[PDB]
């Protein structure tokens, strides 16, 4: 798998 | 019934006082698909997202010459259903080391529209 790029993980958060 | 039983666990996951954790959602590609933080968040301390970016990275990051205990745990639970990791250690943004493990289990929901899904709890130590 890929990990999540640093984008991903900023929307995991904001959303 | 037996559907209802799968959610028993990942909702008792998700209000477990003393424990500090969260929780996180894959897709079977493996990607991640949500976050869980409103147990941190509720026991207001600051710092949350820094602890959970920095367990994350930890928990992707090869293991030396073995892979990322996130590979590991991937491959294990689509081809068996559930795994787990040992402790990987992090240092935090204001140098404090903390250490946590991972568990997950391969989801099959009774909606038709849904697809199957990886949770994850990952627990800080």
């Amino acid at each position: 798998l890929l990990p999540p790029t640093e984008q991903d993980l900023l929307k995991l958060a904001l959303y | 019934d037996i559907f209802e039983a799968q959610k028993i666990e990942w909702h008792e996951g998700a209000h477990m006082t003393g424990v500090e954790s969260f929780m996180t959602k894959q897709d079977t590609t493996g990607k991640i698909i949500s976050i869980d933080t409103s147990s941190l968040r509720a026991a207001g301390r600051t710092g949350w997202e820094d602890l959970v970016r920095k367990c994350i990275y930890a928990f992707f990051q090869p293991q030396g010459r073995e892979p990322s205990y996130a590979r590991q745990l991937f491959q294990e639970v689509m081809t068996r259903g559930t795994a787990s990791s040992p402790s990987y250690r992090f240092i935090l943004n204001d140098g404090t080391m903390l250490s946590a493990h991972t568990k997950c289990k391969l989801c099959y929901p009774q909606s038709p529209d849904m697809q199957p899904f990886i949770m994850g709890i990952h627990i800080i130590d």
